[PDB]
């Protein structure tokens, strides 16, 4: 009698790339590298807030679009390319690094400066930030003289961070649109903008000019920010063109930021997300988005790779 | 008729991985083996479990889709991605060509272990004719069968049986 | 009788490296390290301008060593050594950002601006650099005064980037030698300079320096950049002290620009150069310089590493 | 006189890689088995155009050689850079080393391979002596040892001979 | 009463890892091999010495614990360095698992190359047992069997009385 | 007769992470991730600067509790928590780069600029640094204005590097915290200082504001550095607040600089430290500072890994 030994073979099968040679075929082989996708961001089990028509940095400032998140607290906090955090032309110095602040922020916590103010209205506003009628930011002041063409006095103001977190202190300089504006707003002088703490010095000077519209208005604001240590005391001085914070944000806790263009879908767990959309696949690599971020597998530029989950495919004859 | 794993793979093995075909005066036909093809996926499994093992490190963005960060940090984060993704394309290469060099160099051995195995338990009872098959000289039709599938197999009532024959 | 297997030796092997051992021989091996560099930029199927005394960063202003090369194309962009980015004096913000992004313009175009105030003289000129008399950049008018010791009027101007591509808007601010030179150039006042656009609004201030002779001169221009997205208006405005742009720039397509002291060859093409010349191989790694630009084979500190090409060398 | 890969290599050899060295009454000869080593040579080749395989990948500057870059971030491109050349340079030789120890492990496999396939179809009419060599113990020309080179040598002989000579 | 490598491992062997048991006239022993031994490990303390060994790169400190850096190069810093802990922490496991598979492969081949090695030098005076041991059809003393031990053993002057004892 | 060949095996061996299963025992293995420390530096055989009560920078501005350590010589530098920098409140732009510069520096080589000054007071007494009565920096002259209100004229002094090395020149800007300090300190008017090299320009303005009382004072001292090329020259120029440096800081040559926390044990030898003590092993992978300085093993994440050193445990 006979014996003999063999395997299992198909009429297909697959091919793979191994050490020595190139196209072995194999009866079956996975991939390691993701390719299939949902085009919306699954977030379940995390309090997620969904920034539509304002950017993070405007949860400081508080413009109109996200008067509803001034205080928000969320562990996911998504950005979209349709919003904006400037509701009065301008940007924050050193936008990026806030921005990374906020997204692991964990949310705001704002407490109230406590300033008080005198021979100062308090009540300024633009035309461009339309709340109601017209109005300005919300968590913020801007400061004029009192009628057209009035000095504003100089003045000295401080905070004191009397709580165990640190303080993300956030003010404005105001540029304005024209000597003409600036004689009309602040009235005639040098101005000169003084910030200080134990481990901060800066100094800040107004630079009136004509300048390319936006939203109808030539006027700036460029916003500025402080991280306050505990028991540190940030020390402030004006001689105008300050749009001065009226409450401190705290950081919650721990969070991740995703700057995306697609729908929060509340049913799917997911830790990988990319603008398109969020990964969830146990695989070791991604071929989708370089930029993807979270616990999210590692990105390669092949297009598929083929990982033998058995042995080479010899034909049956 | 009687393909073997030297010249040709086998289409009728549906209950598992490796096994066993048989010709003799009451029957032909093919048996798998269970713990052959249990044991080389399971350390196929294993193979995955460790490849598909998810990371811990939570990463956060430094870059920025809907504004441009300073070019120059910006072209030293792209340069450092870059080099980044270079170098997990180069390990995702080298590691599925070696993950994929291995799992067949592996069932290939697992074959050849129990292709050993079998041989060791004949001993003198049968001889290698190169294709896969053992060429068996001590006629069974029926009990053989699952005793050679087996290691249950006490060569010795008929190894006069395969030098007599042989000889 | 006897049949014999065996496998070719040779007397002589070569050693190679192991997991388990070092120096195990074999019958033959070759490099995976490149140590062998071409001495010449060699550059052919890409269009190439080889720059001389110019960098890459002064073909945006327009110095006389590189007038030729006001506007230009190219995929290949060569820096010298020798080379300077000013004739008069200066230094741009944030330079390194501009060259990096100039290495991959794919070359240079134009569109103009004007400038045409009256009361300002537009063809201001240097000792430093000349063409036959004393001359300028061809790029900028440095807006002095028409007459001296005159009162610079304040003034405003304004580009519209009608185009679809992104303008590289590139402006300097005159730092005076001193005083008295500030007051010849320009009349009295306190100088102020702003650039608004929808992404910059900088501000910048002439700061009269006193500093150290370079070039025969103590003054110096500070350039200044600006990248301007399509559609997007750039407005200057300024009371003296500004080194106005003549000219807008436009980026061209693609190129890989690169830093280098030696000559260019033309009869042959690769991917890879480097300060000391290029790299033409298709080995997985090199070991002549650790800042090679393009397609080229990645570096490693080894000086060489053979790969086996065959058997284990058992002599006999 | 003759020994095989066992003990020692071949210096006369020069045509092909794997290959027979003979002795008979009708004088003694070398010749290469061309399957062998062209198979090898090809997964050899093979191996080598993988590894030569240039990146599409292009990089542009991020220091600068005439001008020094600023401190704190040419200070961070050098430690990236310094950190990635570590990375690459344990990747190279740790590449190398496996694919020497690869490439020896297949000269030798396949060697052993040529070599199960000469007992396997030569059966009880050789035994191995050790060295690397099979003695053949009935008498043939060199046309029958030519067929073994060719794969072609047929067992079912007189077998008895053979059997007598061993016995 | 005795197993080799197929079952178990030989608890006692203290002097080496490689050796042979013997089931004599005089009974049970065991000694140490000492050649496959001193083979194993040295290429094991290759392997070592080939990683255990530290660079020469010098590193210098990009941050500061005492003072925080900026926090844009602090974030890029801090990406940049957990993306290369990420990789040497995967060069890291898969060095360890496939060194850790190698040494074991390569002490199981080791096994293998003495057991074949004695194999090839019995010829047909020896047959296998299936458990990793040769049983020998000639009455072998002590001096024989250190004849066994050592490449010494001669073929000639066994074969007729094992073979006579064999068939 | 029977032989049996086979191995060793131990009753109790240790497990390893192999590429196929996670727990396969072995005879024998050896840690590649080192956990073990000693909680003291080891410094033997090296230069050895213990920088108590003073930072790094502390070394060029010499506040009173860095006095030993103005010329130090060292190759290995150790900073400490409990040190600082600024004595008189203030601090440095781009103090990184700057401690990066003196880490590596090799020790510091100073020669003085020979600066001489006349008509100006150059006690600069200050209550916050102390060495006797009141006492400011030892190596920065705070150039008072006179007698109070008086003006200060506008100097411009310069400083020619002619050592092979290029010098580190330090300078700072004085922030009175008020302006009836500034008036009454360094006269009344407006502050300008300017510095000059051939590749390096800035000016600065003092900031007469108001700010946070620490250690009995509200201004700040901003503190500037420049590296100056071998035969260039560095010119400044200021109408006050220059606090002008008394020498130039010279690199002695090649050094590593570390932060720790922990006491200094000078009888053992190692060549990589971390905050928390040294780490002396030859193995490749660390696990206990991901950010560790010197010449460490690479820090991995896990725990612990373990090679093996031995074949596989068969228990029978
Ligand atoms: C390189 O860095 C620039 C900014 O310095 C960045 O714009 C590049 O990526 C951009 O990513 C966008 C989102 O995917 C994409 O829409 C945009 O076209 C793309 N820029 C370019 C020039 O193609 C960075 N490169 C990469 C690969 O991300
Ligand atoms: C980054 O490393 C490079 C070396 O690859 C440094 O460049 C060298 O610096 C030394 C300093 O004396 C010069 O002598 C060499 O001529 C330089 N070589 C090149 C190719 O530039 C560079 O300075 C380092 N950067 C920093 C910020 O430390
Ligand atoms: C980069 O990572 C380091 C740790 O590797 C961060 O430093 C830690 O920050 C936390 C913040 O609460 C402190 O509690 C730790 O004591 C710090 N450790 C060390 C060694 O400094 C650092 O903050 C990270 N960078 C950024 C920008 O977040
Ligand atoms: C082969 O692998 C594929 C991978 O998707 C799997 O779906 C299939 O069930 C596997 N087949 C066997 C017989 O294991
Ligand atoms: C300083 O901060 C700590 C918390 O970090 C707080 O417990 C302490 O009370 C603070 N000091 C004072 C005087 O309140
Ligand atoms: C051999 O194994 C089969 C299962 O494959 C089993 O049914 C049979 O009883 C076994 N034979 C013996 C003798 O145990
Ligand atoms: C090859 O031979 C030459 C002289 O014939 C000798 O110098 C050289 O060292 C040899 N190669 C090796 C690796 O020894
Ligand atoms: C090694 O292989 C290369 C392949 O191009 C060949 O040119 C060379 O002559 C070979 N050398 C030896 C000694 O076999
Ligand atoms: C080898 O086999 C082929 C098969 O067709 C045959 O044609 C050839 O003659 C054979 N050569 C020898 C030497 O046996
Ligand atoms: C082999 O072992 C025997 C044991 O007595 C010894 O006499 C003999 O010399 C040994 N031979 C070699 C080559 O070690
Ligand atoms: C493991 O090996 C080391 C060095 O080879 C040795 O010091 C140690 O005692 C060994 N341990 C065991 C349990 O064998
Ligand atoms: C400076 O220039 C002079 C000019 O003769 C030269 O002799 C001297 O060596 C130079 N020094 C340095 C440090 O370059």
């Amino acid at each position: 009698d006979k014996i003999c030994l063999g395997h299992h073979a198909v009429s297909n099968g697959t091919k793979v790339n191994t050490l020595t040679e190139r196209g072995v075929e194999v009866v079956n082989a996975t991939e390691t590298v993701e390719r299939t996708n949902i085009p919306r961001i699954c977030s379940k089990g995390k309090r997620t807030v969904d920034l539509g028509q304002c950017g993070l940095l405007g949860t400081i400032t508080g413009p109109p679009q996200c008067d509803q998140f001034l205080e928000f607290s969320a562990d996911l906090i998504i950005e979209r390319r349709e919003g904006s955090d400037v509701c009065f032309p301008g940007k924050f110095v050193n936008e990026e690094a806030l921005r990374q602040i906020l997204r692991e922020s964990g949310g705001i916590d704002k407490e109230a400066m406590g300033f008080t103010y005198s021979g100062i209205r308090t009540n300024g506003a633009t035309s461009s930030c339309r709340r109601s009628g017209s109005s300005f930011y919300a968590e913020m002041k801007w400061l004029l003289s009192n009628t057209d063409n009035a000095a504003f006095p100089q003045m000295t103001k401080s905070y004191k961070n009397t709580r165990k977190n640190p303080a993300l202190i956030v003010w404005g300089i105001h540029h304005s649109g024209s000597t003409a504006e600036q004689t009309k707003l602040y009235g005639s002088g040098n101005k000169l903008v003084t910030v200080g703490s134990s481990n901060y010095q800066q100094s800040f000077v107004p630079s009136p000019g004509a300048r390319t519209q936006v939203n109808g208005q030539s006027g700036r604001i460029d916003f500025h920010w402080l991280m306050l240590n505990p028991n540190d005391t940030v020390t402030f001085s004006f001689n105008g063109a300050f749009i001065a914070p009226d409450r401190a944000s705290f950081l919650r806790g721990k969070s991740m930021g995703i700057q995306s263009g697609v729908q929060v879908d509340a049913d799917c767990e997911g830790d990988c997300y990319y603008s398109g959309g969020t990964i969830i696949s146990n695989l070791p690599f991604q071929n989708i988005d370089s930029r993807a971020v979270g616990k999210c597998p590692r990105y390669v530029k092949q297009r598929s790779l083929l990982l033998a989950t058995g042995m080479k495919n010899v034909p049956e004859i | 008729a009687i393909a073997g794993f030297i010249e040709n793979g086998w289409e009728g093995l549906i209950d598992g991985w490796y096994g066993f075909r048989h010709q003799n005066a009451q029957g032909e036909g093919t048996a798998a083996d269970y713990k052959s093809t249990q044991s080389a996926i399971d350390q196929i499994t294993g193979k995955l479990n460790r490849l598909i093992e998810k990371t811990n490190q939570q990463f956060e963005l430094i870059d920025n889709e809907f504004t441009e960060v300073e070019k120059q940090i910006g072209n030293v984060i792209n340069w450092t991605r870059d080099s980044i993704t270079e170098v997990w394309s180069y390990n995702a290469e080298l590691l599925v060509a070696m993950e994929n060099q291995h799992t067949i160099d592996l069932a290939d051995s697992e074959m050849d272990k129990l292709y050993e195995r079998v041989k060791r338990q004949l001993r003198e009872n049968a001889e290698e004719d190169g294709t896969g098959c053992f060429e068996i000289f001590h006629k069974c039709d029926d009990d053989c069968m699952a005793s050679i599938r087996n290691n249950t197999y006490d060569h010795s009532k008929y190894r006069e049986e395969a030098m007599q024959n042989r000889i």
